[PDB]
């Protein structure tokens, strides 16, 4: 699995959207054991229930992990925006809208498949990202 | 679904408990703030729930006599009442009503609840002096943690074995060998191959009249004490649940504050300089009895300074 | 050093939600938030944050910033698993023969919750049933599927260990000073102001504990009171009887103090009221209010009397004086949240039903301030002050009819929900003092003083006073 530099680049430009990384260029420690419970929820329990997971903002106890689900959306939306005009594994009609929540975007679109490899690639891209920048 | 958890007839608990748990079922609703405590959801995930707290275990079990087949003779201990919770930290919180919102340490292909040799060996290494690394945000509590944890270990020690008095020195030495297999400074010790501890894997092996998992409620009550507790659902191991912990210890040769291996020892002793007072060993048995007296003092799992976890000999 | 080992003896029995497992004893996630709030404040002479400080200090605590937790494991084991188990219930109920040997019941008791046990219905474990004696008389037949489905159960256990793990040597030579005045303060279980759950340590380190009860009661409590209990030479051997009456004092001064005892032909005005009536500008019963609202509107309520005016021989009235109407304030509110007021109007198989809810969504609950501390066959009664949080709060109270009508032949159930009367409101009436407020001036140590003091040809509450 390769990830272009396009993809770092919207990355980037996510986590400082959803006010991850500061204006001075650093970011909360806890953020990227949460990209990395992401990944392993994903693998464990699939890829509706770790969203559902990550989307929770009830915890209260942790930091406010909702946050990954926005760079997460993002970032699709970012790489859809550039999606060639094959239309074949596409399914770009649009970018995901903002106020949906992504476990619904992901019932009512069957395309599992699709939607798994992006996540599993924006994943990546913010963890790298996230290793760019300097911890506290 | 039925008891008598076998290969034969019986779903994986791991997967019926991460994966089977959150299946989109027609007409349940767990990713709207409404749905989540809707009394449908609740009833899906009771049903989740019954069907895990519903296996038993057979002390003859093939899959267990397969395990001391392959890890050796076990070290059979039982659970307290309170129960025994690991792996509380993966992810299996959705926000549902009646849902399991702790995670459960379950095996990929037996589906059996296990420890894993890795929960296994800090914890073991948690009570030895050396375990806090020396890397400059420990450094405060560096001397205190290891002059406590160096006294109660030679407590245990002098107890366990026939060594009337061992030295701090020693002391690190022997718990390096045990777990790092190497001198406290990285060298590697030319050991064999049989000279190496491994912590295998903790198995179920027992559930001797009743299911082996169970419900729990912890209700942290608020620091306001006007307004309502939240519980907290999960599961535990069930109180008198047979764990076997499977070990591949060996002999601990300790000459003059260092360890060496049998060899070493074995041209050592024919030395005409050998000191009987600068030899000390530690034989399999009596390391394993050290590791058990650790056990039955500070248990294993989570949340063990509240009782769970909390072993007794069988 | 390490390890503290501690033998407790059960004095009052515990009601246990996890009476299934054979193994259930006290909980260590219960009693080590509360060990560990205990040390924290008499290691900072009643103040926890400089208690916090102290264990800041000498590295006691695992969470230097966080919380309140202390370096240590808690673990509470049984010994023996010969368990005596007990079923408790607020009504007098008959009790059957035939009984499993370590079945006991607890009747007229404080707690009230799980009173469904008994009845007639297919799940209470004693149903009661008609008998082809005197119909005044009714039987009972115990039922073992329903007994291993119940909520919770009354258990009381033999000696038991409590093992206090620690590297932390300082820390195991506080918390064996401390832990005898824990057990004595504090109790344990459902309903643990009312007596269940006590507890007392009789050996630490195979050592006696030689701990003068009322001592510790009085340097940890602000008011102190012991009952004058007496056993009649014969019930020392038998246990259920000495429990039994010791409950249903409980109940029957706590009654006195709260809400007044009417039940056989005797009455004795709640003590609360009174109180309030002899007090600062007079506040009077919420329930006066209720039930002038609901005369006002229809159905009359049982009973040939009429509301209680204020202190006086039989000052009976229903109405108010000329001038400008009572103080009415939720008066009991500050012993506990009730949450529901059940009213018996003339006839019967219809009753009036009033929702209590805080105004907004603040306050939901209430411990009763009281603790009552049953130590060998004694009664003490202890508080510290009450939480001024609850004073002067705004509360609202929803009306609604049920009329328990005929069973309809085939599910003999209740659905007899639909209805609810549109009584008058008198929200911020009187410049917010009225029956949605609550007093917003009380001290618990002036009003027991005050209690325990009425008396008429001798004092109510038979207690004598060793406060503080």
């Amino acid at each position: 699995m390769k990830i272009s530099k396009k993809q770092i680049e919207y990355a980037i430009e996510a986590l400082r959207a959803n006010n991850i990384i500061t204006n001075d260029n650093q970011y909360p420690k806890v953020f990227k054991g949460y990209i990395s419970s992401f990944g392993a929820a994903v693998i464990q329990s699939g890829l509706i229930p770790a969203i559902i997971f990550f989307e929770n903002e009830d915890n209260d106890a942790n930091a406010d992990r909702h946050k990954i689900i926005g760079v997460l959306k993002d970032i699709i939306n970012a790489m859809r925006q550039q999606y060639t005009v094959t239309d074949a594994t596409i399914l770009v009609s649009s970018q995901i809208p903002a106020n949906y929540s992504m476990a619904q975007y992901i019932i009512e679109h069957g395309n599992t498949d699709q939607l798994l490899k992006e996540i599993t690639e924006a994943a990546v891209a913010m963890k790298l990202a996230l290793r760019m920048y300097k911890s506290e | 679904m039925p008891k008598n958890y076998t290969l034969q007839n019986a779903s994986n608990l791991g997967w019926l408990f991460y994966k089977d748990y959150y299946r989109q079922e027609p007409n349940v609703d767990f990713i709207s703030t409404q749905g989540k405590e809707s009394d449908t959801t609740a009833d899906f995930f009771r049903k989740t729930n019954q069907r895990i707290t519903a296996y038993q275990l057979n002390s003859e079990s093939p899959l267990v006599a397969a395990f001391n087949n392959h890890f050796g003779t076990p070290l059979q201990l039982k659970t307290i009442y309170p129960g025994l919770i690991t792996g509380s930290g993966l992810p299996h919180q959705t926000g549902s009503k009646g849902e399991f919102k702790l995670g459960f340490q379950f095996d990929y292909t037996t589906g059996l609840p296990y420890i894993p040799g890795s929960s296994i060996k800090g914890t073991l290494r948690s009570m030895f002096p050396f375990s806090l690394k020396d890397k400059g945000s420990t450094k405060r509590i560096l001397p205190e943690y290891r002059k406590e944890r160096m006294e109660y270990i030679r407590d245990l020690i002098i107890e366990v074995t026939n060594i009337n008095e061992i030295s701090d020195t020693e002391i690190q030495a022997l718990e390096y060998a045990i777990f790092t297999n190497s001198t406290p400074s990285g060298k590697t010790i030319e050991f064999s191959l049989e000279e190496k501890d491994v912590f295998y894997d903790a198995f179920v092996a027992d559930s001797k009249d009743g299911v082996m998992l169970s419900d729990d409620y912890i209700t942290p009550h608020g620091e306001n004490p006007l307004k309502d507790p939240k519980p907290i659902l999960f599961l535990k191991i069930r109180p008198d649940v047979t764990i076997n912990f499977y070990f591949k210890l060996c002999t601990t040769h300790l000459y003059k504050e260092k360890v060496c291996s049998s060899k070493q020892i074995e041209e050592i002793k024919k030395q005409n300089d050998f000191s009987s007072s600068d030899y000390k060993m530690i034989t399999a048995h009596q390391k394993r009895n050290l590791f058990e007296k650790i056990l039955l003092c500070i248990g294993i799992g989570a949340k063990t300074n509240i009782g769970y976890g909390q072993l007794k000999k069988l | 050093m390490n390890q503290l080992t501690a033998i407790l003896k059960q004095h009052t029995p515990m009601i246990h939600f996890q009476h299934n497992e054979s193994g259930a004893t006290l909980r260590a996630s219960e009693v080590k938030p509360l060990l560990d709030k205990f040390i924290l404040t008499k290691l900072g002479n009643g103040d926890i944050r400089e208690g916090r400080l102290y264990a800041k200090k000498n590295n006691w605590l695992i969470d230097n910033e966080k919380n309140y937790a202390l370096n240590y494991k808690l673990s509470i084991s049984l010994q023996k698993k010969s368990r005596l188990e007990y079923l408790i219930t607020s009504s007098t109920f008959p009790l059957p023969t035939e009984r499993p040997s370590n079945f006991f019941t607890i009747q007229n008791s404080p707690y009230f919750a799980q009173e469904k046990c008994v009845g007639i219905n297919t799940n209470s474990t004693i149903i009661l049933k008609k008998s082809n004696s005197d119909p005044r008389k009714k039987e009972a037949e115990f039922k073992e599927k329903n007994w291993s489905q119940i909520d919770k159960k009354g258990l009381e256990w033999q000696d038991f260990t409590i093992k206090i793990f620690s590297l932390k040597g300082d820390l195991i030579n506080k918390i064996q000073t401390y832990l005898p005045a824990f057990f004595i303060c504090h109790n344990f279980g459902t309903r643990n102001n009312k007596g269940f759950g006590s507890f007392t340590v009789e050996y630490i380190n195979n050592q006696k504990n030689i701990c003068n009860v009322e001592d510790t009661l009085k340097e940890n409590f602000a008011f102190v009171y012991k009952k004058k209990i007496a056993l009649s030479r014969q019930s020392t051997l038998d246990f259920i009887y000495i429990y039994n009456q010791i409950f249903s004092t409980i109940k029957k001064d706590y009654q006195i103090l709260k809400s007044g005892y009417n039940f056989r032909n005797e009455y004795i005005k709640s003590l609360l009221f009174c109180y309030f009536v002899s007090k600062y500008p007079n506040y009077r019963w919420e329930k006066r209010k209720m039930k002038q609202l609901i005369k006002a509107r229809g159905y009359e309520l049982k009973g040939d009397h009429s509301p209680i005016s204020g202190i006086r021989e039989n000052d009976n009235s229903w109405n108010d004086p000329n001038p400008n109407g009572y103080n009415y304030a939720y008066i009991r509110a500050i012993l506990g949240l009730a949450e529901q007021y059940e009213f018996q109007l003339e006839t019967p198989y219809q009753k009036a039903i009033v929702k209590i809810k805080s105004a907004n969504n603040c306050i939901s609950r209430y411990k009763s301030p009281l603790l009552f501390k049953i130590i060998n066959n004694s009664i003490y009664l202890v508080g510290n002050e009450i939480n001024t949080e609850i004073l002067n709060k705004p509360f609202q109270y929803s009306y609604i009819e049920q009329t328990k009508n005929k069973n309809m032949r085939t599910g003999k159930s209740e659905i007899t929900e639909r209805t609810m009367h549109i009584n008058e409101i008198e929200m911020n009436y009187k410049n917010r003092i009225n029956y949605h407020y609550t007093p917003t001036s009380f001290s618990l140590i002036d009003f027991m003083q005050y209690a325990m003091s009425y008396k008429k040809n001798g004092k109510n509450i038979l207690n004598y006073i060793p406060l503080k």
